[PDB]
């Protein structure tokens, strides 16, 4: 056990830091900025395709 | 005896504050201005002279 | 939260995966296991807060200013006329830095969005940012009267040299 | 408060050989190498008798030295020549001045 | 898919125009160095439980070590120019509590004094290109720089080589490395190989979109880096520390590294980097075992064979010393070939590849000199044989690192999006002779080792011209650069 | 990690007589004083110690050195051994 | 330094400095006889030039090609690690304020700390007795009788006598 | 000739001058100097209202740009502060 | 490079008589251990090497000092040399980019800050 | 077997230091951390725009926190 | 201040009053309470400006610099008891109320409202600071560097009055910075010239220069008891800020013989660093490191055009604190060790191992470490003197690398072995030698945090 030593270590600062960005990207309007898609074909996520 | 050496001396500060409202109370010159600030109406800019 | 005309974007556009092959992925054990041990402890707290949160309201209001003077008042050796003024075209500053700074991250909203042409695309970041910086110094910097201030008595003057030496001085224009 | 010879004073030749040693033995009977005659050049705002420079130097560099302590760390009484400048510095090896790096960056 | 990321969560103080507030950079360095650079830190510290054993001074090294670490992340995770300054400091001030480590010792507090000193200068070179951006490209945010490439990056960029040459070790910066050794071992395995020296080239490899033009800048960088390689050649040369003879050869791997840059190959060059953190570390630590097992020489002289009850730390070595000789199809062969090969299409001084290639087979003497001289002769080391390598705390460190070490080049470049072109054409007599420059290596070595043991008795004769033992660097700017200004310069204008 | 003890180097002195084959093991083990059996047998006699202790035998070691259990008492004050 | 003892200075470093080139341990040890016949031209003679000229060509060739970063034995003056244990380096007597509760460990061992301070706290009646009579007037090297006539105690105690032990 | 004062250890611990009521001298730096200073002037400043009036601004700013961008108007117009009020004199 | 450093000499017999410089250390090393050893001191030893090094060296130089030398005044050609020498170089430098300032341009546009 | 004691200056003053540093720190520090997370959460501030206020404004308490 | 020199004036009446030892931990008890209606009034806002109630106060609006005054009065007498306790208790007091009595003009002092107000309080000082190097000082050759700390201050400000009188009687009345509005510009001329010059060179005796500085290693090397009165000189030198009030207006546009001030400002700014590496004082160590990094603030000044005001706002109180936290270390390591030679301290690092770590982090705010309060502003005169030239960089970085060396070679002189000495020094660093070394990186880095405060108009 293996049961604490590493719940108090790791599992809890989870929750704390994904309720600091899930309250940041409302408030901020720069949230994630993610880039662009990068596809060759047309795909259908899209209507149209590509050969 | 009830110790004026002490705690008594920082007692002078509220001495201090309440001589501190002579000056502004006779700073009553203006209150016809445009910064809004302006005594249009209220007994807002009227107060805390 | 703000308005999106203030900070325009494209749209998403998130393709497909296409795994095509019957090969074990780990990105269909990761994505199914760690979504509710996040989901538990955080939403249904930020839920338990959003119930507590509606409790009671209170309120902040907007500040609006009095703006009647603005330039040519009054004579020269005055007081009054000239205070407000000052608190005329100091606060009419402060404001035109700010802008300047919703268009700093609209070009930083195109270059960490295409990443890979991102020169010869967007069509407006390299212009207009330079329509807004290049017509900022002039008039509006005084350079090098910033130390103090120069409080309607050189942003005045430098658009008296803008006008006399300028636009007539050309020789004759 | 030691006030007899407490510094150096207006030397080189008022009597050099009552300097080292009725007080501040540098020198043991005005000939040792080191009598307060190497004022230098003086004229200058150099050291007078001074108990000081161009005695035996460029370096205390820490020897083998155990008959005291007496190279640098240990505290032998008064042997002062020259210092603050000793702490990181030291003697001959064995090449010579030869700059060849020079040709070297040739 | 990519999803480069940034993020916006704290202010910092604003000004006029620019405010920075903080923000983070996930773009081919993060996904890759970070789990490499922590995998090494987890098998350090189990060498250091067997190394510092007796000290009850324990607990400060691995609370020291930890924050060293944060200055080396923080960097490399940064896109803020401000941010990168914190780390750029941040590793030297670490260092000065790594170096006088062991207090005292008159020469060791001098390389901690030694240690610092060459540092301020590569940190004047960056605050310079600093201050041109500020003055043109309002900002120094790393985005806006890379959007619009100036006209003039000559005068910024140089600031940006002078940078490198303060930490990455080039020429006339070079006794930082063979004085900084004077520490512990764990600490110079950890100083030398994977950190303190991998981030005065980093700051070179984000700035490639503006590197490609401005010619002045390719062929300076391209002449720097074999400068480096055959001066700590020629120097290593009779060299009687095991440390000392490792100290060298890192720095011959930096004269790569800073040849890659001028040719157009980014990320071909990062690789290099990504394999070679593996290698010292190991290397240090796997001779620091030899060292506590006689636990005082530390000298080339007095070795022995490798075979006196020593099966497992032989086997390491001649994993580590063969890819030294230069990567037949060892660790770093996907790394080590695909430059010097892609050296055939260039542009250089062509002194440069008459420079760079030849220290190659340079590389490779140094790997059989620590075999011919503590693995293979007679056994002769002083009595009370008190060897001993059975401890399991080491056993998983170095078990740990082989077999990452090998499927090192060979599982990260196996799946890589690519990002430029090959070479594709080595033609005749001109396509891998570099292999058979090292092979002759173990022929000249051999002729030479097997002479100084058995031969017709080469008499020792007093005259030779030993200026290529010493270098002669540091026998006159130690003696006159801290003599001229601290002396005379200031005693004539002091009081 | 290893520790000593008096009796490590009572072996060596002892042993040393034996190794030099100028002198036979049949002298005094302890108190020979060596001018019983002026360069190099003040020197050569410690100068396997050169190879085995080595730990650069100072100046003032020479002139010590002619009682050889003389040679041995100042080590332990140098070694630190037990005691 | 005297002239015959000058020889011994070298002779032992020429030895010394050679062991720093060879390869093997045969291969120094062979050149050792062999450098031997040299010291043997001069067996036994008298202690003008002709000894000083056998000195005065050991100027060059001894210096002259010398020792190309030889074998040091790392705790020496020079050498690596030389002064490497100086985390701990032998506070000795450290041990003055405690405070207690932080002088209660090691009772017996401050029972016997008291106790020797009485050697040094009564030896000037001794010491001193014979310090006044030992040295004629200004002369040579300090130590005293060494047994001091009665009982040396030490003469140098006692931070000579429990000097700093090295570990 | 020479009465002076040496190290203050009399086995005891010591604060600043000596065993009693002096003893309080230490809870009266400590508890007065940080812990109440440190923590609350501290946390004082911390969400202390908006520093040369930024915070009005920043939102501010936030309402007139898209009002310039809604119909016709110019940005960083630098428009010699309402022109035809200067007589702009010559020479 | 500094030095040579002369480290062999001749003897025999010059100077028969020079020996026991040491015996003037001595007396003070058997000053300085009968005063290092006592059962009380507590405190440093006054050590008037150090007394008289200091207060001879940041003290009494200027006693020491006359200007009846033009070595002593040549300060001149190291304090106020070089400082000329600087707004030489500055004189010339900040009216010549001004003159680049005021006819003709060549900074960019979007150089707000500055 | 192989057994001594160690030299060690003093830990009483040492380890005396960093105590009253420590304890008069969380004297107040830490119980003044609740009233940060109590006004966290039972109070907050809405919501903009801007409100009209009726003819004379609000009086000072314009802003948008709890305590501020 | 409505009542800020009101309360602190009644603690003068608190000392003869009391009682025996009582007196220390009496005033010193009394004396933090101020320190909280320091932060509370002050601190608002602040769009130019708070006028703040009359004649007598302008609330120290652009610039606050009034917290940093109020620190050092519950932070000296802590350390000034170190050794004091030799005298009667009625000449001990005395030394108290000397003290306080500089604070109260002080206090006055750095607000101000006025001109004509300003220089009777600008020579307010330089008389109890005085008397604190004549009675109760150290050894002798006392009394010429009493003179030497008169004779320089009071010979170049006394044109000042010549200076301002004739401002007043020619254009309206310097009561008011408020009413400066109207200014006329000031062309070159053979009158002009010199209403400059004496406009200016007063500040340049404060803060120094390469010129006319030999008085300031005198207090600092003969100094009080145990830099008592020394870290009161510390607010001493860089208080001079008043050439930000004034030559911000009031003849702004000469700049043509700006040079001289601009260069031997320069060359003496990285000669004076290395003229101390060769120093055999502790005192006066810190004393010529004192005067390189406040000499870079001057070229911030002259050199007009923000993004220089915002780092000279913050240089003032950059070595404020450090070279205060400096003497409090070489206040140290003195009752232990009577004589101040740093030659004489090898052999420490072992006997006091908790002082250890404030040698450490001290010397690492010369290095500073650019997340601090001191590379946040050097930054700023690098951002600001670069538009100047590209030349500028050169003598300026070469300061960056001497102090580099010239801090760490104060570090090393603490690792030594075997101190061949000192049966005294037995102390392991009581409560009040650890407890007032604090409270100095304790604010610093804490204003390191959010460094919003420390920022000018600007
Ligand atoms: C037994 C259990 C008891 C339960 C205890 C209660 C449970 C814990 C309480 C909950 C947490 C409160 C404690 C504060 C830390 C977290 C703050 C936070 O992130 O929330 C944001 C929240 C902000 O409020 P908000 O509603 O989100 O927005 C208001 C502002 O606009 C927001 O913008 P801003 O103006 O605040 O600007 C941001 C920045 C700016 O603030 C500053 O830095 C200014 C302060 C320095 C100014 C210069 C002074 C120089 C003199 O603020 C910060 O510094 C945040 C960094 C962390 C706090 C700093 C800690 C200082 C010590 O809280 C604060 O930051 C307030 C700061 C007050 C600091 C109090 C520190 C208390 C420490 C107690 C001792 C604990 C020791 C534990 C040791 C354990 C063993 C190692
Ligand atoms: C040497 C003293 C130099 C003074 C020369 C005379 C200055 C003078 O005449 O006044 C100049 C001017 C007022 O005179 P004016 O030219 O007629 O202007 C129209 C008003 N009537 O305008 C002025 O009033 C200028 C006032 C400042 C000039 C007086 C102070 C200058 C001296 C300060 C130099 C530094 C101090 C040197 C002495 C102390 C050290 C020993």
């Amino acid at each position: 056990r293996h049961s604490i030593f590493a719940f108090t270590h790791v599992l809890i600062p989870v929750w704390i830091i994904h309720y600091y960005l899930k309250y940041h990207v409302t408030t901020k309007p720069y949230t994630i900025v993610e880039k662009k898609p990068r596809i060759f074909p047309g795909d259908t996520i899209l209507e149209t395709g590509e050969v | 005896r009830d110790h004026w050496v002490h705690v008594l001396v920082p007692m002078g500060f509220v001495f201090g504050y309440y001589l501190d409202r002579k000056n502004d109370e006779k700073l009553t010159a203006f209150r016809n201005k445009s910064l809004l600030y302006k005594r249009e109406l209220k007994p807002n800019e009227e107060v805390t002279w | 939260s703000w308005d999106k005309d203030v900070y325009p974007e494209p749209p998403r556009r998130t393709p497909a995966p296409s795994p095509q092959t019957s090969l074990p992925n780990p990105i269909t054990y990761l994505t199914k296991a760690f979504d509710l041990l996040v989901d538990r402890p955080v939403t249904l707290v930020r839920e338990f807060i959003e119930r507590q949160h509606a409790k009671n309201k209170y309120y902040y209001y907007h500040r609006e200013f009095r703006r009647v003077p603005d330039i040519t008042e009054c004579q020269e050796k005055d007081v009054l006329c000239m205070f407000e003024a000052e608190m005329q075209w100091r606060r009419d500053y402060k404001v035109d830095q700010e802008i300047v700074n919703i268009i700093q991250e609209r070009l930083k909203a195109c270059q960490q969005r295409e990443g890979e042409s991102h020169r010869q695309n967007c069509a407006k970041e390299l212009e207009q940012f330079t329509q807004v910086v290049k017509a900022y110094q002039d008039r509006y910097h005084d350079l090098g009267a910033h130390y103090s201030a120069r409080k309607c008595l050189a942003k005045q003057k430098q658009r008296m040299l803008a006008e006399r030496k300028a636009a007539k001085e050309a020789a004759a224009a | 408060a030691s006030h007899i010879t407490k510094d150096m004073l207006p030397g080189p030749y008022p009597k050099t050989p009552e300097e080292r040693a009725a007080a501040a033995k540098k020198y043991n009977m005005r000939v040792e190498d080191y009598e307060p005659y190497p004022d230098d050049g003086t004229g200058y705002g150099d050291y007078p008798k001074l108990p000081d420079r161009s005695q035996q130097e460029r370096d205390p560099w820490y020897d083998w030295d155990h008959p005291d302590l007496r190279l640098n760390w240990g505290e032998p009484m008064h042997w002062d020549l020259d210092m603050y400048i000793r702490n990181r510095v030291d003697t001959s090896p064995t090449p010579v001045n030869w700059n060849l790096m020079c040709k070297h960056l040739f | 898919s990519g999803q480069e990321l940034i993020i916006s969560n704290w202010h910092w103080l604003t000004i006029q125009t620019l405010k920075l507030s903080l923000s983070f950079k996930m773009d081919y360095f993060s996904m890759m160095f970070i789990p490499v650079a922590l995998f090494v830190t987890w098998s350090i510290m189990e060498f250091s439980m067997w190394y510092m054993y007796s000290d009850p001074n324990i607990n400060k090294f691995f609370k020291y070590l930890l924050l060293f670490l944060i200055t080396m992340l923080i960097l490399v995770t940064a896109n803020n120019l401000f941010q990168l300054f914190i780390g750029w400091e941040g590793v030297g001030i670490m260092s000065f509590l790594l170096i006088g480590w062991w207090y005292g010792r008159a020469d060791a507090n001098t390389a901690a004094l030694q240690a610092i000193l060459y540092n301020r200068i590569g940190d004047i070179g960056f605050i310079l290109a600093m201050a041109w951006f500020l003055t043109n490209l309002n900002t120094w945010d790393l985005q806006q720089i890379f959007m619009l490439n100036p006209s003039d990056s000559n005068m910024p960029l140089i600031g940006l080589a002078l940078a490198a040459t303060g930490k990455s070790a080039q020429f006339g910066l070079h006794p930082w490395l063979p004085s900084a050794m004077e520490g512990p071992t764990p600490v110079s395995a950890l100083l030398h190989s994977s950190t303190m020296v991998v981030a005065g080239i980093f700051l070179l490899i984000r700035f490639y979109p503006l590197t490609e033009n401005n010619k002045y800048i390719q062929s300076i960088t391209l002449c720097l880096g074999a400068i480096t390689t055959l001066f700590t050649a020629m120097c290593a040369l009779t060299q009687n520390d095991i440390k000392k003879i490792i100290a060298f050869s890192t720095s011959s791997q930096l004269g790569l590294m800073m040849v890659t840059i001028g040719i157009n190959q980014p990320y071909l060059a990062f690789l290099h980097i990504c394999t070679h953190a593996f290698f010292k570390a190991m290397l240090f630590m796997c001779s620091g075992s030899i060292i506590h097992s006689l636990n005082d020489e530390q000298d080339i002289r007095k070795m022995g064979g490798l075979f006196k009850a020593m099966p497992f730390t032989t086997t390491a070595l001649i994993v580590g010393s063969l890819a030294l000789t230069g990567m037949p199809f060892l660790t770093g062969f996907y790394s080590k070939d695909l430059i010097i090969e892609a050296a055939n299409t260039s542009y250089t001084n062509a002194w440069a590849l008459l420079m760079t290639l030849i220290a190659t087979s340079f590389t490779a003497i140094y790997s059989t000199r620590i075999i011919f001289f503590a693995l293979l002769g007679q056994p002769r080391f002083p009595t009370l044989v008190n060897i001993n390598e059975n401890n399991p705390l080491l056993i998983n460190s170095i078990k740990r690192l082989l077999i990452g070490s090998l499927f090192a080049g060979y599982i990260i470049s196996n799946n890589i999006p690519p990002t430029t072109i090959p070479q594709m054409t080595m033609p005749y007599y001109l396509k891998t002779t570099a292999l058979i420059v090292t092979i002759l290596g173990f022929i000249l070595a051999l002729e030479i080792s097997n002479m100084t043991k058995n031969l017709k008795y080469h008499y020792p004769s007093n005259a030779f011209k030993f200026s290529t033992l010493l270098g002669y660097f540091p026998t006159i700017m130690h003696r006159l650069a801290p003599y001229m200004n601290l002396s005379m310069s200031q005693k004539s204008a002091s009081s | 990690a290893p520790p000593l003890t008096l009796e490590g180097i009572k072996d060596r002195v002892l042993y040393v007589l034996k190794l030099y084959d100028k002198i036979d093991p049949e002298k005094l083990s302890v108190n020979s004083h060596f001018m019983k059996d002026d360069s190099l047998d003040q020197v050569e006699i410690i100068m396997a110690m050169e190879d085995e202790f080595g730990f650069e035998i100072p100046d003032i070691d020479a002139e010590k050195l002619m009682c050889p259990q003389e040679i041995v008492d100042y080590i332990a004050d140098k070694k630190d051994v037990y005691e | 330094l005297t002239h015959q003892q000058k020889v011994l200075r070298l002779y032992k470093r020429a030895l010394r400095h050679l062991e720093s080139w060879c390869i093997h341990r045969d291969k120094y040890r062979y050149f050792a006889c062999l450098l031997r016949a040299r010291f043997d031209e001069h067996k036994n003679e008298k202690d003008m030039v002709k000894a000083t000229q056998l000195l005065r060509e050991a100027e060059e060739e001894f210096w002259h090609g010398q020792h190309p970063q030889p074998y040091i034995f790392p705790e020496s003056p020079g050498g690596t690690s030389y002064e490497r244990y100086e985390c701990y380096k032998v506070p000795e007597w450290c041990l003055d304020d405690w405070h207690p509760s932080e002088k209660a460990m090691y009772p017996d061992y401050f029972a016997k700390r008291e106790q020797w301070k009485k050697l040094r706290r009564e030896s000037w009646e001794r010491e001193v007795k014979q310090l006044q009579e030992e040295t004629p007037v200004g002369g040579p090297r300090t130590e005293a009788l060494p047994p001091a006539r009665k009982q040396g105690d030490l003469p140098p105690l006692w931070w000579h006598i429990v000097t700093r032990p090295r570990e | 000739e020479d009465e002076n004062l040496y190290e203050k250890n009399p086995d005891s611990h010591g604060y600043d001058k000596d065993p009693a009521v002096d003893i309080w001298n230490m809870r009266v730096v400590f508890f007065f100097g940080f812990s109440i200073v440190l923590v609350l002037g501290s946390t004082f400043v911390a969400y202390l209202p908006d520093y040369r009036m930024q915070e009005w601004a920043r939102r501010e700013a936030e309402r007139l740009v898209k009002y310039r961008e809604a119909h016709g108007l110019p940005i960083m117009e630098s428009n010699c502060f309402d022109p035809s009020k200067i007589q702009l004199p010559e020479d | 490079t500094t030095l040579d450093p002369a480290e062999y000499d001749i003897s025999s017999e010059t100077r028969k008589a020079q020996a026991e410089r040491l015996a003037i250390r001595s007396r003070l090393k058997r000053e300085y251990q009968l005063q290092y050893y006592d059962p009380s001191r507590r405190g440093v030893i006054e050590d008037p090497a150090l007394v008289r090094w200091t207060y001879a060296r940041s003290a009494n130089i200027y006693p020491n000092f006359r200007p009846n030398t033009k070595t002593s005044l040549l300060g001149a050609l190291f304090g106020i040399g070089p400082l000329v020498f600087w707004y030489y170089v500055f004189k010339t430098d900040r009216d010549r980019k001004e003159k680049l300032i005021q006819e003709g341009k060549l900074d960019r546009t979007f150089n707000i800050s500055y | 077997g192989k057994r001594l004691f160690i030299i060690k200056p003093s830990g009483f003053y040492d380890k005396r230091f960093l105590k009253l540093l420590r304890f008069y720190i969380l004297l107040t520090g830490i119980p003044v951390a609740i009233g940060i997370t109590l006004i966290n959460v039972f109070i907050g501030e809405a919501e903009l725009a801007e409100i009209p206020e009726g003819y004379v404004p609000e009086h000072w308490e314009y802003f948008k926190h709890p305590i501020s | 201040m409505l009542k800020y020199i009101i309360p602190t004036i009644m603690l003068m009446p608190l000392t003869w009053l009391s009682k025996n030892n009582m007196i220390w931990v009496n005033s010193t008890a009394h004396s933090l309470l101020i320190s909280f209606t320091s932060l509370l009034l002050m601190n608002q806002f602040g769009d130019n400006s708070l006028n703040f109630s009359l004649l007598f106060f302008s609330d120290s609006l652009s610039t606050p610099l009034l917290i940093l005054t109020m620190w050092l009065l519950p932070l000296m007498l802590m350390a000034s008891q170190h050794h004091l306790s030799k005298e009667n208790l009625t000449r001990k007091k005395l030394f108290i109320t000397m003290l306080i009595s500089l604070q109260l003009f002080l206090i006055m002092t750095f607000t101000a409202m006025e001109l004509i107000l300003f220089y009777i309080l600008f020579e307010a000082t330089l008389v109890p600071t005085l008397i604190i190097i004549t009675r109760w000082g150290n050894q002798t050759e006392r009394l010429n560097a009493g003179l030497y700390f008169l004779f320089y201050t009071l010979a170049g400000s006394l044109p000042l009055l010549v200076a301002l009188i004739y401002i007043q009687n020619t254009v309206g009345s310097l009561n008011f910075l408020m009413l400066q509005y109207w200014v006329q510009p000031v062309h070159n001329s053979w009158s002009n010239v010199f209403m400059w010059l004496a406009c200016m060179m007063a500040f340049m005796v404060k803060m120094p220069l390469y010129g006319l500085h030999l008085w300031l290693p005198k207090a600092h090397v003969e100094a009080p008891i145990a830099g008592s009165m020394v870290l009161a000189a510390v607010l001493l030198k860089l208080g001079g800020y008043g050439m930000l009030r004034i030559t911000l207006i009031l003849n702004p546009m000469t700049d043509f013989m700006a040079y001289p001030f601009i260069m031997l400002s320069l060359w003496g700014m990285i000669m004076t660093s290395s003229i101390c590496l060769r120093q055999t004082d502790l005192k006066s160590l810190i004393a010529y490191s004192s005067v390189s990094h406040m000499a870079l603030v001057i070229v911030a000044i002259l050199i007009q055009t923000p993004w220089s005001y915002m780092g000279a706002t913050a240089l003032m109180i950059a070595h404020g604190l450090t070279s205060s936290m400096l003497f409090c270390l070489a206040n140290s390591n003195y009752e232990r060790i009577h004589s101040r030679t740093m030659i004489l301290a090898r052999g420490l690092q072992t006997l006091l191992p908790l002082m250890a770590t404030w040698w450490l982090l001290a010397s690492l705010t010369n290095l500073a470490l650019p997340p601090t309060i001191n590379l946040i502003g050097e930054l700023f005169v690098v951002m600001s003197t670069f538009s100047w030239s590209n030349i500028t960089i050169i003598l300026m970085g070469v300061n960056m690398v001497i102090t580099a060396l010239y801090s760490l070679y104060m570090l090393i002189m603490t690792q030594r072995g075997k101190y061949t000495y000192h049966i005294n020094n037995i102390s392991p660093s009581f409560t009040r030698e650890n407890a007032l070394m604090s409270l100095h990186i304790l604010p610093l880095l804490l204003l390191t945090l959010n460094p919003k405060i420390i920022l000018g108009p600007l």
